[PDB]
């Protein structure tokens, strides 16, 4: 003749979460940048024999 | 250096005065220097080198 409880009392749980992050960066760009491809010498010949 | 000569274009009237013409003359292709060195106004028997 016994009846069950409507529900069961459960334990309650507390969660504590920590997320920590640090970013660091350095950027440098220095000096003199020269041309590395330049025109070279030229030569040409032309003649009319007849 | 190139030569500067007087020439009469083909198909032109014979009485007309001659025009300026050249011998074998090279205009080099300026690869990465294009637009930095003036070639249109350059006197081809180059006077002034640097």
């Amino acid at each position: 003749l016994a009846t069950p409880s409507p529900f069961d009392m459960e334990k309650m749980v507390w969660l504590d979460v920590n997320i920590l992050e640090i970013r660091k960066s350095v950027l440098e760009n220095f000096g003199v940048d020269w041309s590395k491809q330049i025109p070279g010498p030229f030569a040409a010949f032309g003649k009319d024999f007849v | 250096g190139p030569r500067n000569v007087a020439t009469i274009p083909l198909g032109q009237d014979l009485t007309q005065p001659p025009v300026a013409g050249t011998g074998v003359r090279v205009t080099p292709p300026l690869g990465s220097l294009n637009g930095a060195i003036d070639l249109a106004n350059l006197a081809r028997p180059i006077a002034g080198t640097t």
